[PDB]
């Protein structure tokens, strides 16, 4: 998924859509995990 | 990495839609894009 | 054995979790303004827990923090190594600054942060140098690029496995700080509840209770 | 196994987000390491 990701972005490198584009490889840059911890107050 | 996968899948058809050999590269992507065939 | 530093043994663990969850507060209050100039902000930090503010014992803010700097576009502030961090000046027309907040980081925890020219290629921030290895190995392998290798990874990371495995070594960087844009309010006189932000802390004594009870010592015992 | 039906859930496409993660998790999580609020509604009420 990351090499087909970034093979399209590079791709399609050929206004908004730059400001769009960079958001999307800083994203890339930066994947989410899940951060699991006790709980407090039930 | 449903999560991940759903988000890309997102903003890159929102780019798709917005920049809309290069007609035809164009349509391929946003019907590979269209399903999660990025995986395989 | 074998497999201590693989992240399939390290990331969850649901039967006694691994991190704590502190919560930082940006504000400022403009004060008796020309309506002289009051200029104060704090960065005020807690620990959730029905624990409560006035009982002694309480973990400070500052207990878990390295570094804190503050650089405006004056005169920039740091901080290296209180609950809460007040900067009071002088001055009414409004600033916007960026803000970055260092987290202490224990020897116990296991995980390196990954440089973007890794975590492009696999979809990890973080991990052990044995994940980063395994997995450019899984990945070599998966595009027949091998024992020679020549690519994709090359344009990325900019000869061999033994070349390699040390190019990886040097991507592995230490804990990296966050970052945030903060504008000064003027008109704004209470800008306490609109930034509030969530991190997690290491948690040191589940750490040295899980590292101690591993599947290794105990099938060796 | 504990998690065989969850596991097998996730990937055959049905409870493709909330679905699961409401069912495994008592534990808090929040979906990143570093989450911020630029502005939230119910904070600020303080």
């Amino acid at each position: 998924f990351n090499q087909n990701s970034s093979k399209i972005v590079n791709v399609l490198s050929k206004e908004e859509i730059r400001s769009q584009i960079d958001h999307f490889k800083s994203m890339l840059s930066k994947p989410e995990t899940l951060s699991i911890g006790k709980n407090p107050f039930n | 990495f449903n999560q991940n996968s759903s988000k890309i899948v997102n903003v890159l058809s929102k780019c798709l839609n917005l920049i809309s050999e290069i007609r035809s590269q164009i349509d391929h992507f946003k019907s590979m894009l269209s399903k999660p065939e990025t995986l395989s | 054995e074998r497999s201590k530093l693989s992240q399939e043994f390290l990331y969850p663990h649901l039967n006694f979790p691994n991190v704590k969850f502190l919560r930082i507060f940006i504000s400022n209050v403009s004060e008796n303004q020309p309506w002289n100039a009051t200029w104060t902000m704090r960065i005020e930090g807690r620990l959730l827990d029905n624990v409560q503010a006035n009982d002694p014992a309480r973990e400070k803010f500052s207990s878990f923090i390295e570094s804190i700097v503050v650089d405006f576009k004056l005169e920039s502030v740091k901080w290296q190594y209180f609950d809460g961090l007040d900067i009071k000046r002088v001055g009414s027309e409004n600033v916007e600054c960026t803000i970055s907040i260092l987290r202490k980081s224990s020897p116990e925890e296991p995980f390196m942060s990954y440089s973007p020219q890794l975590t492009a290629i696999i979809g990890l921030k973080s991990g052990t140098s044995h994940d980063a290895i395994f997995s450019i190995y899984k990945y070599i392998h998966l595009n027949e690029l091998l024992a020679f290798e020549n690519n994709r990874n090359n344009h990325n990371s900019n000869k061999l496995t033994d070349l390699l495995s040390l190019i990886n070594s040097t991507h592995l960087l230490p804990l990296q700080p966050i970052e945030i844009d903060y504008t000064v309010r003027v008109d704004k006189a209470s800008t306490y509840g609109e930034l509030v932000l969530d991190i997690e802390v290491p948690d040191v004594n589940a750490l040295k209770f899980n590292n101690t009870q591993r599947e290794s010592q105990i099938g060796a015992a | 196994l504990k998690y065989t039906k969850l596991i097998a859930a996730a990937e055959d496409g049905s409870r493709s987000t909330k679905d699961m993660i409401d069912a495994v998790f008592h534990l808090r999580y929040q979906p990143d390491g570093v989450v911020v609020h630029r502005d939230d509604p119910a904070l600020v009420g303080k």
